[PDB]
RNA sequence: GUGAAGAGGGAAACAACCCAGACCGCCAGCUAAGGUCCCAAAGUCAUGGUUAAGUGGGAAACGAUGUGGGAAGGCCCAGACAGCCAGGAUGUUGGCUUAGAAGCAGCCAUCAUUUAAAGAAAGCGUAAUAGCUCACUGGUCGAGUCGGCCUGCGCGGAAGAU
RNA sequence: GAUGUCGGCUCAUCACAUCCUGGGGCUGAAGUAGGUCCCAAGGGUAUGGCUGUUCGCCAUUUAAAGUGGUACGCGAGCUGG
């Protein structure tokens, strides 16, 4: 399973990253293989409900992008620190 | 929907039951106890006689649904399921019986074949030859009380008030 | 509350039966009548052997006359008595008491099996499996 | 009452119109003992005591006390 | 109570307990408790959490402390005129800021640790919240 | 469930004459029966139990299950009426019943009066128990916690006035 | 019966209302849990 | 940075705060911060959301079926929620512990029976089981409901001298 | 370049975290008494012994002999221990 989907990031950095935050989104990225690592955003609430289900971590992720779909194992992820959000995650290419 | 994993796997089973009951008798709870469903309930199971009660919303609407041995209407309330598959004895004895502690009319109905058994017919339901001349005796009296009795009773009632 | 009263519980002394005098003190306070003294001191008494503290069972109802009736004793008493252990275990399974003879249970059974609830023997024997067990004692091959 | 003294219980028989009930009693608190017990049963009840023998005190003062005495 | 064993330096600043933490995450047993909230935290107020929620819990599990508390925090004896060289060290203080686990605990189910929990929470300066263990 | 948004439709059981806002029940047993709701936001056509836009709230449709309660209990009041058992342990004392007037004591040598509004009245089978009869179970209800204000159940071994209270605690002398 | 700031259920059949102002705690059960005004 | 060595406007008043840096005269226009019912100059202005406290217009730990927002969620006419009626069992009254075993006295083991069905037991309650309530279980009822989480806003906690 | 510094006397005045007196909750409150507690500022609220003390200890009294503010009420009124 695990199917999100998500939008291109037009933003970088802090400034561009809160005021995301504040906006119900998150930021990611997609690194991994040799296609340049891809900057996206997801929803805050959509993706959260599966921070518990464990699978989020272990299993193979269907990614889709603009409706363009890569699919992906996740990485490591940020949770800031006290809120239950995940700040930022990082995914990786399969 | 519908709760519990009984109450979706259970509709084969009551289902099942539904039909199989030869003899079979629409009783009522509330007021009962725990003895007068316990003192049957342990022997049965051995005897061969089926005391059962069970889920009368479920079973009202799933009646109506699906022919249970026709029957349907006045479930309505508390209700039972006694049932043979048996000759109707085991099924008629066990009635007066539960009505020591209550009445005779608990019962609201039983069902044998298709005609319907009330009170009236359940005494002569419960009177029974023989097993090999009982069921002939079970088909011509079925047979008299399904039409005939019923040309001749709705005429009486009113030859009695004319009469007098 | 609710109103009269099935199935009253009272669990009563060894005594001469016919006369009362070690059960007598435990009647005296709840008022066993000379009435109550008929039903049972007259009778469900002696030409029964002792051996077993005698159940006595209440049914309430009343003209001022509401009564005590004489009987077996009950199956956790009868494993006890029956099975020839020592006293029961302290923590069931993780310590232990005996082994027992699962024809012994059946014994058991069958001297139980009057009222005792299990439409069948063999569920019957379960019950007091699940007994024999919760005292520590396995029932055993 | 007899639990609150520090008593305690060696068992409880019933009586042939009433109760008896058989214990090990503290004695240096038992002299409001009998109007005490009046008290609580409505001047029903009565009582007898004997000492059986000696068993630990764990309260201070009579130790606290020894050499004001002497 | 917890007290270290010789330091290089015996008075410290004022200091300045600014900013968030890096001593975050539950990470060590199944569950904790996380401080949310900014503050400073005593030695002898660890000791009275942690024996108030052993007690409650009532062992079988254990607790596991995720704050040590170094640091060295004066007293100016009363009516004192103001200088005349710095307080004397009176007791050890802890710094906490938001997220930094205070306890972790293992084996002890999630209601009855609840409860456990809820008492420590009395008894300290800082509003802490629940956290259960997770993965990557 | 049902009562908030679905008013019971207060059914016109003989008989129920409605001004508009002053609303008087027309019936035998405690006579035209009559009670003023006002328009506390209360709308009303023929029987049944209407709402409009209260204050800063507006509510949810709450006070026309209000509205629907004191009603039907008007209503009530004028077809079927009852029985408010109030009672005495005491040591019997007074509970002279004399139509409107009734004398109770809580031990008090005066005279303790009590004169029952119109609309309701009262008799002793025996001293001890009081029967107020009558109309409406507002008035009445308060009329019997106003005697039991001559004095509650002592909380003990229970004296006193009892309306509903079959319930009086049995506290105990000397710690338990 | 104590006046509190922290306001809760004694025996579970114990029952929370907001009236007047401030709220009270009331009870069927023995009636020490009348604690009011949290 | 200002005041000191800086006025005027504003924050009722108010050195150092915010605005602004006064050459002199005007019965001229715009504007800053700050404001626009009246004391007083200007919007009782349009728009939508919210708060029932006079919060606004003094303050905490903490406490709560106080109100709006929010996704996720269980339940959801094959009958819910819970009200009303009705059962709440069976071995059993569990073993051990025993001051005394009672589901509810400490502990252990949680086991079984006919079940449409009731824990070897959640709370009251008592003398030793008795006594009582309880989910659970069955009817009627005839629909939305319940539970969680995030969350804007208000509440008490809040008692001192002309 | 003037805040005449402690106690008492005379006169006070308010605050209420109420001493008592009035209402009321609870109570391991039977009556009695009481413990506690929400309420309440109206009025009342001691004498005498000793010492420069404020206080204090103490005798005896009352219903009670409150706590606190008011340059720790106060000298262009008094004493000056």
């Amino acid at each position: 399973m695990f199917t999100i989907n998500a939008e291109v990031r037009k933003e970088q950095g802090k400034g561009a990253s809160r005021r995301l935050r504040a906006a119900n989104k998150f930021p990611a990225i997609i690194y991994g293989g040799k296609e340049a690592p891809l900057a996206i955003e997801l929803d805050h609430d959509k993706v959260m409900n599966m921070q518990a289900k464990a699978e989020f971590y272990s299993e193979v992720l269907t990614i889709v992008v603009d409706g363009k779909e890569i699919k992906v194992k996740a990485q490591d992820v940020q949770r800031h620190p006290y809120k239950p959000k995940l700040q930022h995650i990082d995914f990786v290419r399969a | 929907a519908l709760n519990l994993q009984d109450k979706q796997a259970i509709v084969a089973e009551v289902s099942e039951v539904a039909k199989g009951a030869l003899s079979a008798v629409v009783a009522d709870s509330r007021g009962v106890t725990v003895d007068k469903m316990t003192e049957l309930r342990k022997a049965g199971r051995e005897a061969g006689v089926y005391m059962r009660v069970v889920r009368n919303t479920l079973l009202r609407r799933a009646v109506e649904g699906t022919p249970f041995e026709c029957l349907k209407d006045a479930f309505v309330g508390p209700t039972l399921i006694a049932y043979s598959m048996e000759h109707p004895g085991a099924a008629a004895r066990l009635f007066k019986e539960f009505a020591k502690a209550n009445a005779k009319f608990e019962v609201k109905a039983a069902a044998f074949e298709g005609e319907l058994i009330p009170a009236s017919q359940i005494d002569r339901l419960a009177t029974l030859p023989t097993y090999e001349e009982a069921i002939a005796r079970l088909m011509a009296t079925m047979k008299e009380a399904s039409a005939g009795k019923l040309v001749r009773t709705l005429a009486a009632v009113r030859d009695a008030k004319e009469a007098a | 509350a609710k109103k009269v009263q099935a199935y009253v519980k009272l669990q009563v002394a060894a005594g001469m039966a016919n006369p009362s005098p070690p059960v007598g003190p435990a009647l005296g306070q709840q008022g066993v009548n000379i009435m109550e003294f008929c039903k049972a001191f007259n009778a469900k008494t002696d030409s029964i052997e002792k051996g077993l503290p005698i159940p006595v069972v209440i049914t309430v109802y009343a003209d001022r006359s509401f009564t005590f009736v004489t009987k077996t004793p009950p199956a956790a008493v009868l494993l006890k008595k029956a099975a020839g252990i020592k006293s029961g275990s302290g923590k069931p399974n993780k310590d232990k008491v005996g082994k027992i003879s699962r024809a012994q249970l059946q014994e058991i059974a069958q001297t139980k099996a009057a009222d005792m609830t299990g439409a069948d023997i063999e569920a019957m024997t379960r019950s007091i499996e699940g007994t024999a067990r919760s005292m520590g004692l396995v029932v055993e091959d | 009452d007899l639990s609150r003294r520090r008593g305690m219980l060696k068992g409880q028989e019933s009586e042939v119109t009433g109760v008896k009930i058989h214990a090990e009693v503290p004695l240096s608190e038992m002299f409001g003992y009998a109007t005490q017990l009046r008290s609580l049963t409505k001047g029903r009840a009565s009582y007898t005591m004997e000492f059986l023998k000696y068993d630990e005190a764990p309260s201070n003062v009579a130790q606290a006390v020894i050499e004001a005495r002497g | 109570m917890l007290q270290p064993k010789r330091t290089k330096f015996r008075k410290m600043h004022k200091g300045r307990n600014r900013g968030l933490a890096q001593g975050t995450d539950v990470s060590f047993g199944s569950f904790g408790l996380k401080a949310v909230g900014r503050g400073r935290l005593t030695a002898r107020q660890i000791e009275a959490a942690r024996r108030a929620m052993t007690r409650a819990v009532k062992r079988q599990g254990k607790i596991w402390i995720r704050v040590f508390p170094d640091k060295p925090i004066t007293e100016k004896p009363l009516a004192v005129r103001m200088g005349k060289g710095k307080g004397n060290v009176e007791y050890w203080v802890a710094l906490i800021q938001p997220g930094k686990v205070l306890y972790e605990m293992d084996g002890v189910p999630e209601e009855l640790a609840r409860e456990a929990f809820k008492l420590a929470a009395a008894k300290l300066p800082i509003k802490t919240t629940f956290v259960t263990k997770t993965v990557m | 469930s049902r009562v908030a948004k679905a008013p019971v439709v207060v059914p016109a059981g003989v008989d129920v004459k409605i001004n508009g806002q002053v609303i008087t029940i027309k019936g035998k047993n405690g006579e035209l029966t009559r009670t003023l709701n006002d328009a506390v936001e209360v709308k009303h056509a023929d029987n049944t139990l209407t709402f409009g836009p209260r204050d800063g709230y507006a509510d949810g449709w709450a006070q026309a299950g209000t509205a629907r309660a004191l009603l039907n209990s008007m209503v009530i009041g004028v077809t079927e009426g009852f029985t408010k058992k109030l009672q005495l342990v005491g040591v019997g004392y007074r509970a002279a019943v004399k139509g409107n007037v009734i004398n109770l004591s809580l031990g008090f040598s005066h005279p303790v009066d009590h004169q029952l509004p119109a609309g309701i009245t009262a008799e002793c089978p025996t001293q001890t128990e009081i029967v107020l009869k009558g109309a409406d179970k507002q008035v009445i209800g308060q009329v019997a916690a106003d005697l039991r204000a001559y004095r509650r159940p002592e909380p003990y071994k229970g004296k006193g006035v009892r309306y509903a209270d079959e319930v009086v605690r049995t506290k105990e002398a000397k710690k338990k | 019966m104590k006046v509190r700031a922290s306001v809760k259920k004694l025996c579970r059949n114990c029952k929370i209302v907001k009236r007047d102002g401030v709220i009270r705690v009331i009870c069927s059960a023995e009636p020490k849990h009348k604690q009011r005004q949290g």
